[PDB]
RNA sequence: GCUCGCCGGAAGACCAAGGGUUCCUGUCCAACGUUAAUCGGGGCAGGGUGAGUCGACCCCUAAGGCGAGGCCGAAAGGCGUAGUCGAUGGGAAACAGGUUAAUAUUCCUGUACUUGGUGUUACUGCGAAGGGGGGACGGAGAAGGCUAUGUUGGCCGGGCGACGGUUGUCCCGGUUUAAGCGUGUAGGCUGGUUUUCCAGGCAAAUCCGGAAAAUCAAGGCUGAGGCGUGAUGACGAGGCACUACGGUGCUGAAGCAACAAAUGCCCUGCUUCCAGGAAAAGCCUCUAAGCAUCAGGUAACAUCAAAUCGUACCCCAAACCGACACGGUGGUCAGGUAGAGAAUACCAAGGCGCUUGAGAGAACUCGGGUGAAGGAACUAGGCAAAAUGGUGCCGUAACUUCGGGAGAAGGCACGCUGAUAUGUAGGUGAGGUCCCUCGCGGAUGGAGCUGAAAUCAGUCGAAGAUACCAGCUGGCUGCAACUGUUUAUUAAAAACACAGCACUGUGCAAACACGAAAGUGGACGUAUACGGUGUGACGCCUCCCGGUGCCGGAAGGUUAAUU
RNA sequence: AGGACCGAACCGACUAAUGAAAAAUUAGCGGAUGACUUGUGGCUGGGGGUGAAAGGCCAAUCAAACCGGGAGAUAGCU
């Protein structure tokens, strides 16, 4: 059965990657939030 | 000519083809071509703005000349061509100076016919001259509404317009709709009717044919649930309401012209 | 033209392994560890100057670092650049 | 190690994606492995991924994204021009053999190619953000020419049979060879060459386009395959020396022909249809500003250059997505016998026996086999089973929209051997002989090879479409015309859609829709068009305006802000 | 020629019996040149999308997704 997650690196990066997050305001805020929390992996970026 | 196809299969039974042998069997004039990608009836927001559009065959865009400005040069018709972009047929013409253009093929036009634009041009089919030069009572097509803009009225397969009157700076046209309309007398127009008049006699004959023409199927509002359409819901088949659009506006009669800027040019509305 | 200092900083070490020994003995090819940033021409220049020996050609590759586990803690070894340097016929290297 | 069994259009081989060391070697067996474990995709250590020509990067663009100015917007921001990104598409170049425990079109051996510089001598119009050409394009169908590949014969090597026979019309194996370079064929497309002029190609153009005029019928482009060379080479069945029993080193015959033949190539071709079928660069070409005897261009020759990143391994799976060593997952390769076949059966190459076993041979459950007599009596219901099942030929009703119905129904033949005919009809096609504008040519010729289908005669069986495979059929009737779609995971239908019909709106800055707007779709469309609503092939058809809607009217009544 | 026929791949999911499986199995079943199917990338966003329309689908979630916040909502109820 085709399960929901069907990985694709490029698609992952474009969707969720660092630059994408940077591009828009809301993404930047998300980034800031994650930094505040102390996340080790700020983004999906490997 | 129209051709009723033999019923060797359902979906072929009711088919009627409109076959013109005189069209060009060959690849169109490539210089005048250009790309034309499909919308899916969706705008820049990405939302569907006009339902029932989608798919269909890849099509190129022939660059038709509706402005028709090569004044004084006589042109000769090379061939008639299938345009997927319109109900009419187009004609590839060759001006004496070596330029080629696509034009709406009028009714009587065929290969070898000579045509001409200009004030001086001769009043014969396919020739184009300002409507102050065109005699009253003539049939014309590809009519400009604004001078210099390009023909906008009467471009569809078997349309034409009647010049009923010329009163000073304006002439009054009889549009195919039956609407009588004033138009500036200096606007341009092409003599005769537009060509492919038996276009209406074709019948698709199956669902797939409609799809080929980029038309997605139509769901009736009454078949929906109320949350979707004003007509939705009802146990079994119920329709206890006045007909309306998906957006609640009355459909069977309610007029919707709101343009107060051009009211003056409409002599008489259609009926 | 490569600067001497850069040349000196290129070459990290000789690589000892069975495959390396075989390459040395048969094909007259030395296997070096080099700076990850070091390009082929650079490596060649450095070979020529610092080992005083003619080079035919350099093949390079990047070795990825192994993931290991010290006790309970996971940790990755460094990636590093390997270079097969083929030396001109009759070139004997100390 | 020897037997047995399974897959073999896969359960084999190679990739992409995704994973990220799982690869190889040594070592260990606590935990992990549904048992044991000396084994492991487990632990620990070490090793392993070599590129000018493969891919990325790079040049070009699609859908789309971002977007200087700009337009719009309380703010945030939205749209969008110039631009710039964006492959899943276009754009230069490599093949064969050998080698590692583990990489290889990357190492080695041989033989190649590419496109840049730089320098040269030789020549002499070069030059783009611009013009033109090209790239550049659909579906289906039909062949013909080919090859991949396979079969047989020939040849070469080996063999003479654990049991009757087996020196022959016997048995086993092998019989392979690239890119490149030369040739330019089967075939496809197109008339060429020169001269003159011209409101066209945002300017110019010697280019394209268009007009004339002259002259010759061959000119050019394209093109699989074959042939030659590449190759006195490599590889080569197996023989022979050493042996850490893993292998290593030497050596090495023949290496031809015919037939058959793709879904691969010629073919981005041809024929045809309507639903009318990317873009841009690379590439060719034309000039402009320019420069002017310099640069630049093309000409060979020399030299330098090709960086960087990926390259292990799995990849229909125990390594990816599924919590698991648990169904899903795109591409490429496609042997033999039978067969229409990529179905099916048995096999090859190759890969596996699915990580608990041993007994026993109760009930009951699951999955199968057979069954006297009856044959739907079962049951809500013939559910399920059983049955039918192929090719050829004969034959086939109502009704019909004249196409259908129809494989209607129902029947007959079917194996093997011999003869017709020491293998026919056909297909292919060598020598020889003749012609020739000479070649991959044309005629004639028929050797050899291959080879159905039929008829007649015989013959065995209970049975010859013998296994696997492979329609059940007919009669009346509701609904829906039909092919389609649908509740992912209890509903596939009479529901939706449909072609068709009708009403209605909409004159283009269209109606309408998304948008505080700008704008966008509608549509690069224009009433033979587009939108909305209902009905729903086809046939015969299809009173009430009082109510509520809509349309038109505006005499009077009433009536806002305002005053 | 064909939204033509029989039929593998491929797409589906009518009947049947039966956790390896949070929808599968085997045996049969429908389509199989098209209103087909499929890879890669792109766009549409929550009273919003998309919808051959079933209130279907929008990450095992849908008559209004998920995450965080108002928030210790309110609970004459248990």
């Amino acid at each position: 059965m085709k399960r929901t997650f069907q990985p694709s690196v490029l698609k992952r990066n474009r969707s969720h990657g660092f630059r994408a997050r940077m591009a828009t305001k809301n993404g930047r805020q998300v980034l800031a939030r994650r930094r505040a929390k102390g996340r080790a992996r700020l983004t999906v970026s490997k | 000519a129209v051709v009723k196809c033999k019923p060797t299969s359902p979906g072929r039974r009711h088919v009627v083809k409109v076959v013109n042998p005189e069209l060009h069997k060959g690849k169109p004039f490539a210089p005048l071509l250009e790309k034309n990608s499909k919308s899916g009836g969706r705008n820049n927001n990405g939302r569907i703005t006009t339902r029932h559009i989608g798919g269909g065959h890849k099509q190129a865009y022939r660059i038709v000349d509706f402005k028709r400005n090569k004044d004084g040069i006589p042109a000769v018709v090379e061939r008639l061509e299938y345009d997927p972009n319109r109900s009419a047929n187009i004609a590839l013409v060759l001006y004496k100076d070596g330029e080629r253009r696509y034009i709406l093929a009028p009714k009587g036009l065929k290969a070898g016919d000579q045509i001409q634009s200009g004030v001086d041009a001769a009043i014969k089919p396919g020739n184009t001259l300002p409507m102050r030069n065109i005699p009253v009572g003539s049939t014309v097509h590809n009519v400009e509404m604004k001078p210099g803009k390009g023909g906008q009225l009467a471009r569809s397969a078997g349309t034409y317009v009647q010049i009923v009157a010329r009163d000073g700076a304006y002439v009054t046209l009889r549009l195919r709709s039956g609407e009588m309309r004033k138009v500036e007398a200096d606007c341009r127009a092409t003599l005769g009717e537009v060509g492919n008049a038996e276009h209406m006699l074709r019948v698709l004959g199956k669902a797939g044919a409609a799809r080929w023409r980029g038309v997605r199927p139509t769901v009736r509002g009454t078949a929906m649930n109320p949350v979707d359409h004003p007509h939705g819901g009802g146990e079994g088949r119920n329709f206890g309401k006045h007909p309306v659009t998906p957006w609640g506006v009355q459909t069977k009669g309610k007029k919707t012209r709101s343009n107060k800027r051009t009211d003056k040019f409409i002599v008489r509305r259609r009926s | 033209m490569i600067r001497e200092e850069r040349l000196l900083k290129v070459l990290r070490a000789p690589h000892v392994s069975e495959k390396a020994s075989t390459a040395m003995e048969k094909s007259n090819t030395i296997v070096l560890k080099v700076a990850k940033d070091a390009t082929k021409a650079e490596i060649k220049a450095a070979v020529q100057k610092l080992f005083e020996v003619e080079v035919e050609v350099v093949n390079t590759l990047v070795v990825k670092g192994k993931v290991k586990r010290h006790g309970q803690r996971i940790g990755r070894r460094s990636d590093w650049k390997k270079a097969y340097v083929t030396l001109k016929e009759g070139q004997n290297l100390d």
